[PDB]
């Protein structure tokens, strides 16, 4: 059981990894309705399948500000990665393709909005209703790193709700696959490890210090370090030196000791018992792994539908109008895409 | 609340590490140095890493009533004044304002040394001066390269260790990543005999001499010694002291084992 799938998710990504999909469809297959968010660069639509009359999300992005920005091989990794992996928190790609002008992503749609946009609302989180987020996570990362995948990206505006009040890992933009170091600055301020904001090089353990941010976060309704100018969160995030509002339980408190640790020989995911050390933590004693993985557990939320195709849980952009150009642009640069 | 405001991703030019030097005056050297002491990026850094850097500065002058940097005008570069007066202002709006003033000394600009980020203010040169610039992808590439060559390698040392010969490669990055640097002056005393073993050391410049209560022996660059505090904590036989100025890899034994459990068992396999 817990045994062999292991090898089967290697054997399996590995064989789509090497062959990725490529042009699964193309865009008049596609309603386009409205704009979920705008990328960079960018622009996120809920599209309606013309055959199917199914939803979905689209990714639209422009090949010549991902050349300008010098997100060529992320873009590719995005892509490439997100079409090799599986794994019931990580959103799916159904099709992909691309053409004179962009190109283009098009996901299963996640009905219930960003975590971000919640949690704001909301205030924050009880610790059983953070608990419920964090398992998935904690199960996902774990499921990324045995592929020697870090994700780097951990946010609550990269996490969304589904029908079922579950989550989907959503924005694979900083996802790379490490056998031995990495060195690229990004992610977001609030959330880099301290190691990739002073070029240390790394790889799994960054994502690991997300994860106590993000938890800190969803239990505090504010990360752990926050400032006037970012310079000033870098200086405390490399400080390590955090405050726990009064309510954090003290087993919460003690699970973020142990991941917001900048002494890499001493943080949770790290050591020896690599992840086991957080699953058989002091903070998830009621957390049975295994059903939330099966997706047999109550969520602490469901987001409220309407219809298919109903955008209630998600900002309002302003829609412009997506331009295709008759020459094509960048070529050479996406031919693997 | 700004409670809703988003949090952009952020991201700079990457460089898998897999000739620049601009002259300038000793003084011109020390004052800049003493000017990033305390800068977040600059505070942590290999003297010599902070050398390289300081070579990579390069000169800027600037007539009275030039603009060193325009509002929202690109920043990937760091710059830190040498001489001169500069007023800083911003269009606020709408309205263009004067704050603050620079007498000879300050800088701006570091955030430009992580990703892109647009001057938030006019500089304005309120006589002939001259700066210090550094632009990220060279400072970046600067210490990219110089931790990736103290990364593999300072690994050939740790796998010259027969304790360690059986470690897995993940497993001998996961030392990498945390070993730490001492620096030692002639005749400061590495190690006491008698003393809890808590650690193992490796030269990498300089001599040790090893010596009990009589040189018993010389570690030159790339060679181990207090290596036995991997498999027994039990007091060590002899001393070690510095010949010459020596810097040593000292790593604690038991973070070793949060890491990868006790030596012993790696010794096994
Ligand atoms: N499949 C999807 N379903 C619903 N919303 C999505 C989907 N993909 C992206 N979004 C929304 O669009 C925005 C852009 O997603 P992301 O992948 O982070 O692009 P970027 O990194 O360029 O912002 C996000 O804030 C997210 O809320
Ligand atoms: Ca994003
Ligand atoms: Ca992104």
């Amino acid at each position: 059981s817990v045994k062999e799938f292991l090898a089967k998710a290697k054997e399996d990504f590995l064989k789509k990894w090497e062959t990725p999909s490529q042009n699964t469809a193309q865009l008049d297959q596609f309603d386009r309705i409205k704009t979920l968010g705008t990328g960079s660069f960018g622009r996120v639509m809920l599209v309606k399948h013309k055959e199917s009359g199914n939803h979905y999300a689209m990714k639209i992005l422009d090949k010549q500000k991902v050349v300008k920005l010098k997100q060529i091989e992320h873009t590719l990794n995005e892509k490439r990665i997100l079409q090799a992996v599986n794994f019931p928190f990580l959103v799916k790609l159904e099709f992909s393709f691309k053409d004179n002008s962009n190109l283009y992503m098009v996901m299963e749609y996640v009905a219930g909005g960003e975590m971000f946009s919640h949690l704001r609302r909301i205030g924050r989180f009880s610790e059983p209703h953070a608990r419920f987020y964090a398992a998935q996570i904690v199960l996902t990362f774990e499921y990324l790193h045995s592929l020697d995948l870090i994700y780097r990206d951990l946010k609550p505006e990269n996490l969304l709700i589904d029908q079922q009040g579950y989550i989907q890992v959503t924005d694979f933009g900083f996802a790379k696959r490490v056998k031995g170091r990495t060195w690229t600055l990004c992610g977001t301020p609030e959330y880099l490890a301290p190691e990739i904001i002073l070029s240390k090089g790394y790889n799994k353990a960054v994502d690991w210090w997300a994860l106590g941010v993000l938890i800190y976060e969803m239990a505090a309704g504010y990360p752990p370090f926050f400032a006037d100018q970012p310079i000033q969160i870098y200086e405390k995030i490399v400080s390590g030196k955090v405050r726990f509002p009064s309510h954090f339980s003290s087993d919460l408190k003690d699970l973020l000791r142990n991941l917001l640790q900048v002494d890499l020989t001493k943080r949770f995911g790290n050591l020896k018992n690599g992840v086991n050390d957080i699953k058989n933590h002091k903070w998830f004693a009621t957390t049975d792994w295994i059903a939330i993985y099966q997706r047999k557990v109550e969520a602490p939320f469901i987001p409220k539908f309407k219809g298919p195709g109903d955008t209630s849980n998600f900002d309002d952009y302003e829609e412009e109008e997506i331009r295709v150009s008759i020459n094509e642009k960048c070529g050479k640069e996406f031919t693997e895409f | 609340i700004n409670r809703f405001t988003r949090r952009a991703s952020v991201c700079a030019e990457a460089y898998n590490p897999d000739r620049i030097i601009h002259p300038k005056t000793d003084d011109q050297r020390n004052r800049l140095q003493e000017a990033c002491k305390d800068i977040l990026l600059f505070k942590n850094l290999d003297p010599e890493q902070m050398s390289q850097v300081l070579d990579a500065m390069f000169e800027k002058l600037v007539k009275e009533g030039e603009h060193v940097i325009d509002q929202g005008d690109d920043g990937d570069n760091f710059y830190v004044i040498d001489r001169g007066t500069f007023d800083i202002y911003v269009k606020c709006d709408g309205v263009g304002r004067c704050v603050g003033n620079y007498d000879n000394r300050g800088s701006f600009g570091e955030l430009a040394l992580m990703y892109n980020t647009p001057k938030a203010a006019t500089i304005t040169a309120t006589s002939p001066g001259a700066l210090w610039g550094l632009d990220r992808v060279t400072f970046r590439r600067i210490i990219v390269k110089n931790n990736a060559k103290k990364r593999k390698m300072y690994e050939s040392f740790i796998e010259s260790l027969p304790f360690l010969k059986s470690l897995e490669v993940s497993e001998r990055l996961k030392v990498v990543d945390v070993i730490g640097t001492k620096v030692y002056n002639d005749g400061e005393q590495i190690i006491a005999q008698g003393d809890l073993a808590d650690s193992f050391f490796i030269v990498e410049s300089g001599e040790v001499k090893i010596t009990m209560k009589v040189e018993i022996a010389r570690c030159f660059r790339g060679q181990y010694f207090g290596e036995l505090a991997l498999v027994t904590n039990k007091p060590r036989a002899a001393s070690a002291h510095a010949i010459g100025t020596v810097k040593c890899l000292a790593m604690d034994v038991q973070a070793f084992e949060r890491l990868l459990g006790p030596c012993m068992e790696i010794m096994k396999r």
